DNA sequence: ATCTGACACGTGCCTGGAGACTAGGGAGTAATCCCCTTGGCGGTTAAAACGCGGGGGACAGCGCGTACGTGCGTTTAAGCGGTGCTAGAGCTGTCTACGACGCCCCACCCCGATTTGCATAACAAAG
DNA sequence: CTTTGTTATGCAAATCGGGGTGGGGCGTCGTAGACAGCTCTAGCACCGCTTAAACGCACGTACGCGCTGTCCCCCGCGTTTTAACCGCCAAGGGGATTACTCCCTAGTCTCCAGGCACGTGTCAGAT
């Protein structure tokens, strides 16, 4: 797979600041976005692959995105643990 | 006849901080986090209940970013947020 | 057999440490004529004689800060 | 194989408390994960004030400790307070 | 005999949704009565069902005694 | 608390609702320490009800102010968030489909 | 009597060397806190003690170079 | 006179380099044990306890002023104001 | 019975923190922030570290009570323990 | 008597800046470091362990906790160590 | 490494830390039930090199100054103008550690 | 005459570690089955993409005006060294109340049907 | 048009029962810590003297703040297009499980040496 990071849309970054309170969005924002979120994704998903591969196992659970997301001091509610 | 704008960007702030569904689409999401996993690791599978969990942490992580970034804003006497707004959140919050 | 080897083990760590008592006699200029000096004296001399060293060197590093002081104070004149 | 929740103890609570309410299985999946945050948190620091004393045995002193860290302001208060009546009315003949 | 059973089942179905519109009631209101019979507070969906035989023959026969008492009532 | 038990488990001689033998089992499976008191596992399970029965409430009354009969995410994110002391507690905690709380700043207007 | 009193003279001997190496070994911040043999104690009381010596040395350098510099300062200034 | 701003910055790398406490000690212990007297009477600090306090509640404090340094200058200004510790602040999440 | 010591810290003791953390030019409404920001800090830090004296039955507040008071918050301290 | 790594660390600085000494505040803050890091991976491979219902800590444990815990080079270069010296002590 | 000619663990592995302190740390806090006979000369590797890591630079950083011995400002200096120790001690106070000398450039002339 | 202190010899002596087995438990390995992930295909429609015209906000420049910085003289209390006092930190010894652990039995919890309301939407009337 | 109750029904949740297990007594036993006592460390209160740092005030001016004006570029809307999603299908692989088996660490005991100090011989200078 290459260059899925287009796959954010303007308008999914658009409702993402709209939660925010953000009445206007310059145009630099999208790609500054992007890459604040793909940097985000890869601390998260190396974690969860080192767990992974720890236990041996060949598919990424649940449980290994949690503690991914615990180490980094984001406590998730509702998907198991 | 027309709105006045920022009459819609209200409307939507309200609509938005009211509604609690995910605003990113799950198949192109999905995309995306298998390409980075490929690069730690080839051949990995995952969970559907994984994924949906990176994309909860993921809005979340963003809305909370936006929020900062909107103060950002706001202190500098400004309405539109730009990319100065989103670097001094995330520096002073230490990423 | 090991009483022997005690014996001389331990006689010999008798000369190992009277040659580390020479090494540091050698070194203290106070001691430096006194060959027979004995244990006692070697280390309670070593010790008074590191003491006043390490009280020269708060002298000497004192020295060093105020003249610093003093070449910050004078480029700053110059300027 | 058997997967263990509090589901049963966070429903009797809240027909307790509202007994015309109900609750989402989502909600309950999150009210468990929340059980378990707690319950990991007292632990571990009740842990660690037994280790930092070098002390083998957990009691209630470790815990009300920990709970005095850990929650602030009334809520801390009162969360004492029931564990210091239960313990009492448990240990009372 | 299921099918004897079935009709039975039917019938009394059939005359319980006339009492009700004879009577003026809702399904709603069949199930408030039930709750203060019996203790038994059903919704208008189980009196739907039970109408419209969505319920099974069990479940009907296990609710029509009370629902009988309904019609008495 | 309460005058009197007359059941057996350990749970209703507190007066509580949680499983103290589920709790003490746990602190001795988790290697917190080499020994748990008997009293431990009674008052931590005290503990743990009240701030249960304290986000069931609060979702409780955000699930009648938005005229629902149910608990749902966004009610327990509506608990959490407007109540100062839970809020600190579980300040860092994401909640699935929990949504944001409806914030609107006046510089906005 | 003699043998006795000799006993006693040979503990007090031992007594002073070993607060002797006790004293000297805080002396010297490579043992100050720890644990050391007698053997250890002098040969780091030796080697701290040339260190010293070409420390304070070059504290002195130090003051000569600052002072040669204050005084090449203070030409400028008057 | 130097022209305002010259000695500020003499004294930015001065304080830089340095690294005592700038806090005056016995003020500071006196602050301490009017804080901790609200917990409980009677309390005793080794001096050493003091010492961590002092440095962890500097360090806490310069770390502030930086950021709060950065809000100023995202404003475009140089005189740091209360708005910009509140700002810093509330993004840390005190 | 000790009363209003946070006047125990001036306004040098503050500029001099400023002037560490890179500050140029203070607004005169600093000191008075910066004084309540620092009370509130201490009362976290001593708060926990007296818990954790009372927890120990003793009267006297160690060095080790402040360093863990600071670790549990996050902060981690080095040179007074580990 | 208080146990502490001063000695270890006065070993390895000679090893490495042969003519450079240490200051005693310097030695508590080398002390200070060492026991953070044990406690950070000694805790993290409890956790793992914990993870995958294991009870026993092996090497397996602490180069996941490892690589979990420290950043880019360090991670990579502490593994190659760690691994190192264990395939020595084992023939050792 | 080369060879190994030894009975001390910590000699077997060429290690300057004490394996057999490790050891027993492990099993001290109750970290598990169980400690694998290699896992205290693994850990123990990895605290020798963070810690050779941090002496090299800090060494480094006594050249730079004139200093013939390490303070706590070159231990600063040595995290704070590293990378990856940076972000492994960044929440790390370290006491007379001071701060890097860094001033922005819309305050000079 | 003998006393004091010194080096040096005989020999126990504490502890710290490594070495050697040893049983019982954990972890590794192999087999098997079935749930769940991956992958594909077609239809449809909600959302994304794109162009454009207007107006609102970003930004540069200008002028005050006052709040902040910089000296300078004077006051205050921080800091240093020294004295004396005792609370309580820290260690050790005694001894018992208490929690681990083995074993047994049944009332309580898990999970699979199974029943039954909740929220939303189709189907009419009313001002 | 806008407002409102009636009934329909898809589907998630509350309830029922049957059976499997882990919670709770009960007794036994080893030891963790509760408690008393004692030493002596360092924390606190006080004092006097020195002098650097803190305080108050006069005096300019550098920078914050308010206003004007211009012009970029973001918003809202209409129209086209493009992948997301949904429903369905099958393939297989890998995750969970169960049953062996072997090897590896907690546990206990053995013992070796490396610094350490008690006790004895002695040898020259000093009372």
């Amino acid at each position: 797979l290459r260059d899925n990071i287009q796959g954010i849309t303007k308008p999914a970054i658009r409702r993402l600041a709209r939660r925010g309170g953000v009445k206007r969005i310059s145009g630099l924002i999208y790609e500054e976005t992007r890459g604040v979120l793909k940097v985000f994704l890869e601390n998260v998903i190396r974690d969860a692959v080192t767990y992974t591969e720890h236990a041996k196992r060949k598919t990424v659970t649940a449980m290994d995105v949690v503690y991914a997301l615990k180490r980094q001091g984001r406590t998730l509610y509702g998907f198991g643990g | 006849h027309r709105y006045r704008p920022g009459t819609v960007a209200l409307r939507e702030i309200r609509r938005y901080q009211k509604s609690t569904e995910l605003l990113i689409r799950k198949l192109p999401f999905q995309r995306l986090v298998r390409e980075i996993a490929q690069d730690f690791k080839t051949d990995l599978r995952f969970q559907s209940s994984a994924v949906m969990a990176l994309q909860e942490a993921c809005e979340a992580y963003l809305v909370g970013l936006f929020e900062d970034t909107n103060l950002c804003a706001i202190h500098a006497k400004r309405v539109t947020i730009m990319p100065k707004d989103i670097q001094l959140a995330r520096r002073i919050r230490g990423e | 057999v090991k009483r022997r080897t005690h014996n001389v083990l331990e006689r010999q760590r008798r000369n190992e440490l009277k040659r580390s008592f020479f090494a540091l006699r050698d070194q203290i200029p106070e001691l430096e004529n006194n060959e027979k000096a004995p244990k006692v004296v070697i280390l309670k001399k070593a010790t008074a004689y590191i003491l006043s060293v390490q009280a020269e060197e708060q002298k000497l590093i004192s020295e060093e800060d105020l003249l610093r002081k003093r070449r910050e104070q004078l480029k700053h004149k110059l300027e | 194989s058997r997967k263990e929740s509090y589901s049963i103890y966070v429903y009797k609570v809240l027909k307790q408390v509202h007994p015309d309410t109900g609750i989402s299985s989502k909600a309950m999946g999150i009210m468990n994960s929340f059980v378990n945050d707690i319950f990991e948190r007292i632990a571990g620091e009740a842990s660690r004030l037994a280790h930092y004393n070098k002390r083998s045995t957990i009691t209630s002193r470790e815990i009300q400790t920990a709970v005095r860290l850990l929650l602030p302001g009334e809520l801390a208060k009162h969360a004492v307070s029931e564990g210091t009546k239960a313990v009492t009315k448990y240990t009372s003949a | 005999d299921i099918k004897a059973l079935q009709k039975e089942l039917e019938q009394f179905a059939k005359l319980l949704k006339q009492k009700r519109i004879t009577l003026g009631y809702t399904q709603a209101d069949v199930g408030l009565t039930l709750g203060v019979l019996f203790g038994k507070v059903f919704s208008q969906t189980t009196i739907c069902r039970f109408e419209a035989l969505q319920l099974s023959f069990k479940n009907m026969c296990k609710l029509r005694p009370l629902l009988q008492k309904w019609v008495e009532e | 608390g309460k005058a009197r038990a007359k059941a057996k488990t350990r749970s209703s001689r507190a007066g509580l609702q949680f499983p103290v033998g589920r709790v003490h089992r746990l602190l001795r499976k988790g290697n917190y320490s080499e020994r748990v008191g008997a009293g431990a596992p009674v008052y931590l399970a005290a503990v743990l009800e009240y701030l249960t029965a304290e986000i069931l409430e609060l979702a409780g009354n955000a699930a009648r102010d938005n005229k629902k009969t149910r608990i749902i995410p966004r009610h327990l994110q509506l608990a959490i968030r407007n109540d100062e002391e839970l809020n600190k507690l579980l300040g860092r905690v994401t909640i699935a489909q929990g949504g944001v709380l409806p914030n609107i700043q006046a510089v906005l207007l | 009597d003699k043998r006795a009193h000799h006993n006693a003279l040979e503990r007090k001997r031992r007594d002073h060397i070993k607060d002797s190496f006790h004293s000297l070994r805080d002396s010297v911040p490579s043992l100050q806190g720890e644990k050391a043999s007698r053997a250890q104690i002098l040969d780091k009381a030796t080697e701290y003690i040339q260190y010293m010596r070409r420390k304070n040395h070059t504290h002195q350098q130090d003051i000569d170079d600052l002072k040669r510099q204050n005084a090449l300062l203070e030409q400028q200034v008057r």
